[PDB]
């Protein structure tokens, strides 16, 4: 999956 | 801002922070991004899927398609780039090979592990070894009774768990062969349980406390004799009326949001769970009733050379030699079957195996029996912890306040007591002596380190409150001991 | 890696 943080 | 940034949602920009801290996932097929608390899924999927996938898709797009199984033999099973590396302790191919060779290890001697029929002749020769205060050895139980150890009736499983429990209420649950820990909802739990025949994962929580639901934490106990020798309950007593009052008037009252809740565990695991070497934390003591299935473990006494093994092996990156081939066949082998029971004292590094699908009822206390080994396993803990990076979370909650209390609330009175008549403590209270001395050193270095660098982080107890309690315990002490130097 | 009991203290 492809995420990302903030 | 940017519409394409919202949530999702939730149709928000920034999350109101279970904790979704700051973290999206975005969907393959529609492309709009997710805070993953609204993404639907659960902590332990987030890794599993290369494509997702969300809930306005999945009626017509389908469910999300997880990673293929790359390298069943590492943790990441789902990276090609790790194909080539060694077998990862305890990886699916690890596990699956040692279940062939594990009855090859070692049983126990007899100073190890005494194995005993009942509860009644557990209490015999728990007395014949000098009781709590000189425990050692761990006890296997056969049969429960005499144990005074409160139990669920077998018919009892994971269906009444969850619906006491509640379908979701959120456990942190171990993936076997990625090796970590990660959320899980009860319910969702059950169906992966339900399903024998169709499990590419394995999961095994042991970390479902419930001492605070008022259903459950009725129905499994620890053993009347853990009940009363453990430090938690002898300082947050569930006591009521005058008792509690009594509590309160004495400057003995404990926030319950400071109690360590440890000491009522759940665990449930999947056939071919493996847990690896590791000392419970503080170096907590620990029992742990099979309600149903079976658990091998692989156990090894508390002895400085086991100590610097272990302690070697946790702080090298190293993640595919076994513990017990360096531990030099230190490491025995013990079967717990059905309805039997295992208590385990200070410091025992063990790991376990789950040959059945199994459900444990568990709990780990403090004691002031093992208090030096306590210290130990703590210095041992703080030693790995400069080298590695780990979570609060796998440690003994509240250690040092829980200390400073037990200390305050606890033995400044007995010894102050005893000071105020005679009074020898050695004569009815030796126990309690020698403890206040051991603790009383311990929290020396802990003071002597918050003076060097200060303070940890915010709360609990003021650097000059612990001033305070320290001067009127050496005051004590020194009274005490001058008690014993005249007689 | 991380599979081990946990609490959180609390
Ligand atoms: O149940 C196993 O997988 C692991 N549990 C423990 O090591 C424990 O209860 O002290
Ligand atoms: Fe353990
Ligand atoms: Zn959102
Ligand atoms: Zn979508």
């Amino acid at each position: 999956a492809r995420t990302k943080q903030t | 801002p940017k519409e394409s940034d919202r949530c999702g949602g939730c149709g928000k920009f920034t999350h109101e922070d279970k904790k979704n801290d700051f973290q999206w996932i975005g969907c393959d097929s529609c492309q709009t991004w997710y805070h993953f608390l609204c993404s639907g899924l659960e902590q332990f999927e987030y890794y599993l899927y290369e494509k997702f996938f969300c809930p306005k898709c999945v009626p017509h797009t389908g469910h999300s398609i997880r990673y293929k199984v790359v390298a069943p033999h590492r943790y990441r099973w789902y990276s090609p780039n790790e194909k080539h590396l060694g077998i990862e302790v305890g990886s699916k191919t690890w596990i699956e090979d040692f279940i062939t060779r594990e009855n090859t290890v070692p049983s126990p001697t007899d100073d190890e592990v005494c194995i005993v029929e009942d509860g009644y002749e557990f209490r015999r020769e728990f007395e014949k070894l000098g009781g709590a205060d000189n425990w050692g050895k761990v006890f296997m139980v056969k049969d429960m009774d005499g144990l005074n150890m409160t139990m669920p009736k077998p018919g009892f499983d994971l269906e009444d768990v969850v619906k006491i429990m509640g379908s979701d209420y959120e456990v942190d649950t171990i993936d076997v062969y990625n090796q970590s820990t990660y959320s899980m909802k009860l319910d969702t739990f059950r169906k992966l349980f339900r399903d024998t025949k169709n499990r590419p994962l394995l999961y095994n929580f042991l970390s479902l406390e419930f001492s605070d639901n008022n259903e459950m934490k009725e129905i499994a106990k620890p053993p009347r004799f853990v009940q009363e020798i453990s430090m938690v309950n002898r300082l947050w007593p569930d006591v009521s009326g005058a008792e509690y009052i009594k509590l309160l008037q004495r400057e003995e009252y404990l926030p319950e949001d400071q109690r360590p809740k440890v000491e009522q565990f759940c665990l449930a695991g999947m056939a071919g769970s493996y847990t690896d070497f590791h000392v419970d934390f503080g170096g907590s003591s620990v029992y742990y009733h099979i309600l149903k299935g079976e658990k091998i473990f692989y156990i090894a006494a508390p002895t400085e050379q086991n100590f610097a093994a272990y302690q070697a092996h946790e702080t090298s990156p190293d993640t595919t030699t076994w513990f017990g081939d360096i531990a030099n066949g230190a490491v025995k082998r013990v079967v717990i079957k059905e309805g039997q029971t295992l208590l385990i004292p200070a410091g025992w590094i063990h790991a376990v195996l789950t040959p059945v699908d199994s459900l444990v009822f568990g709990g780990n206390f403090l004691h002031l029996g093992n208090l030096e080994m306590q210290m130990r396993v703590y210095h041992l803990e703080n030693a790995i912890r400069k080298e590695i990076r780990s979570e609060e979370k796998f440690y003994f909650p509240n250690f040092e306040l829980l200390h400073w209390m037990y200390m305050r609330n606890v033995l400044l009175e007995k010894i102050t007591e005893a000071n105020q008549e005679g009074s020898d403590m050695r004569e009815q209270e030796k126990n309690i002596w020698t403890a206040s001395q051991i603790m009383k050193a311990e929290m020396e270095r802990w003071m002597d380190r918050e003076l060097r660098l200060g303070p940890e982080k915010n709360a609990i107890l003021p650097t000059d409150d612990k001033n305070k309690i320290m001067i009127s315990v050496r005051k004590q002490i020194e009274i005490q001991t001058k008690i014993q130097n005249a007689k």
